[PDB]
């Protein structure tokens, strides 16, 4: 959630911060961890914006 | 050869079952003989059981 | 016939496809493959202390 | 990733010449054979514009080492090659005209491509380990808050062999902890967490060498 | 080595080139997932394309209970379902995991018509997962 | 000074555009050469 919602809820705290918000974040998990899931899963912040 | 499998696909969800087929020891072994021979003419002297051990 | 040189380019027509004059300088591989190298041209006058 | 475009486009700021940093990878267009037509376009269009310098990002991307001269689509990309080898020395040395090209692993080169009175430039990017891990981590941590106490060569003395942008990931990795713990200053202990999150390779060093 | 490595290479690199290349695709991030990241090209791991590494582990003894929770929604069983044994004994179990055995008690179920699923279907579908991946080759990832 | 036809090859692959279709053989440039005669060559390390 602060990897990817977090940037689009107020990136300007990340400015203030000092930094820029993350680019893009990869999902490492041993073979049938299911994070496909997770990102299914994500799939209900906009279901329109995915 | 299961070894030789990705891993991946064996993963629950790509295949749930995991079924390993082995070969017939001694009773399963009379059982391929009675089957193959179904059609086969042949006369009541042989041993199906003595051919199988 | 002679002067159309084998493998040189000689117009065409369009309608009928039939000679309709030489082409003069298409193209030379080898000076392809050289200008591609793009070899050093030196000088024996500039040679160094190997005479 | 020493910022692979970041010297080129640096150049590109301080320069007062019009700049064209193409991917070398947007050259196999869908047509066939239009790649070389729009490979010499770019020169062309280079050379008209002004003074100017263009940039040839992922040289390798259009720079191979071996072509394979039945598949096709490898023909129709040698071509543009060629294309940019007639365009490179397709400079009448009056024209203010030098585009950049650039790849991240010389290793493929191709010889065509840097023959002598080709391309006349050779830097390396070593990683910086000392000299430049100090001022690299005084430049990235500049717009950072770091309150009272994060000693800036304490991380740096480390021999932590890290690479231009890993000392940007450091910094970003640190930003974004301190983001999780609303920290408007760079507490000195985050900059353990970073350091130590980003330099995360399982090495596993036998001692018994030495 | 290939015909399409060559073309396959260029496609990953317009990849990298269209993520932080002279422009940036602001108001929205990329996340991907991989399996193996040790045949992970070493550019794609660099700061300017992946920005952060979040890996997710095998289940723990309270995920694993979570995830035998979440899956035990439509089981029509007998008030004797000892969860906590079970998960005691999913050892190093994968996530999907849960879920085969949570089926596979179905399954037990189905054989004899026992219309509840009693506490012994999942103690018998947790012993044949354990017993079925025995041929896996144990190898998680490694982060570099 | 000698007035001969220059070629130093690096083993490369353009270069095999213009020698052959395929070049099986070390053949292809002597082609090249054969007609050429007043030609030298010229090998790197």
């Amino acid at each position: 959630r602060e990897s990817i919602e977090l940037p689009l809820m107020n990136p300007e705290l990340f400015i203030r911060v000092g930094i820029k918000p993350p680019k893009g974040v990869l999902l490492y998990g041993p073979p049938g961890t299911g994070k496909t899931l997770l990102a299914r899963a994500i799939a209900s912040n906009i279901d329109a914006n995915f | 050869r299961a070894d030789i499998l990705d891993p991946a696909l064996m993963r629950s969800g790509r295949l749930d079952r995991k079924i390993e087929f082995p070969h017939p020891t001694e009773e399963a072994r009379a059982r391929i003989l009675q089957i193959h021979s179904r059609k086969m003419n042949v006369h009541p002297d042989v041993n199906f059981e003595e051919l199988a051990r | 016939i002679t002067k159309l040189t084998p493998t040189t380019r000689v117009a065409l027509r369009n309608d009928s496809y039939v000679l309709h004059l030489v082409l003069p300088s298409k193209v030379d591989p080898l000076v392809n493959l050289m200008k591609v190298e793009k070899v050093p041209d030196s000088t024996y006058d500039m040679i160094g202390g190997l005479d | 990733g020493t910022g692979k475009t970041m010297l080129a486009k640096a150049v590109a700021n301080h320069t007062t010449a019009a700049f064209i940093r193409v991917v070398g990878s947007e050259f196999v267009q869908k047509y066939l054979g239009e790649g070389p037509r729009m490979v010499r376009d770019v020169f062309r269009l280079a050379k008209e514009n002004a003074p100017a310098i263009i940039f040839i990002d992922e040289v390798d991307a259009i720079a191979t080492a071996r072509f394979d001269a039945q598949t096709g689509a490898d023909r129709e990309v040698q071509r543009i090659l060629m294309e940019l080898l007639n365009q490179m020395d397709g400079f009448d040395q009056t024209v203010n005209v030098k585009v950049i090209m650039a790849t991240n692993r010389a290793d493929t080169l191709d010889p065509a491509l840097l023959r002598p009175g080709r391309l006349d430039r050779k830097i390396e990017f070593p990683l910086p380990d000392r000299r430049q891990k100090r001022l690299v981590f005084q430049v990235c941590t500049a717009k950072m808050n770091l309150s009272d106490e994060v000693d800036l060569e304490d991380y740096v003395s480390r021999p932590d062999k890290i690479s231009a942008a890993e000392i940007t990931a450091i910094c970003q990795e640190a930003g974004m902890h301190a983001v999780r713990k609303n920290r408007y200053v760079i507490l000195p202990k985050d900059f353990e967490k970073g350091y130590r999150s980003n330099v995360k390779k399982p090495d596993t060093d036998f001692d018994f060498y030495k | 080595g290939t015909s399409a490595d060559r073309e396959i290479q260029r496609t990953l690199m317009e990849l990298l080139n269209q993520l932080d290349g002279f422009d940036q695709l602001g108001k929205v991030k990329m996340i991907m997932a991989t399996n193996r990241p040790d045949v992970l090209d070493p550019a794609l791991l660099r700061p300017g394309r992946l920005d952060r590494k979040i890996e997710i582990p095998l289940p723990n003894e309270q995920s694993r209970m979570e995830i035998l929770k979440i899956h035990g929604a439509g089981i029509a069983k007998h008030g004797e379902i000892d969860y906590e044994a079970v998960v005691k004994l999913a050892e190093g179990f994968n996530g999907a995991d849960l879920r085969n055995i949570c089926t596979e008690a179905g399954m037990s179920a189905i054989r004899a018509e026992r219309d509840y699923v009693i506490h012994e279907d999942f103690m018998k579908a947790v012993r044949k997962l354990n017993e079925a991946k025995k041929l896996e080759s144990s190898a998680t990832y490694s982060a570099d | 000074h000698t007035d001969c036809t220059f070629i130093r090859v690096s083993g490369s692959e353009l270069v095999q555009k213009y020698i052959g279709e395929g070049s099986r053989m070390v053949r292809e440039l002597f082609v090249m050469a054969r007609e050429h005669a007043p030609s030298i060559i010229f090998m790197d390390e």
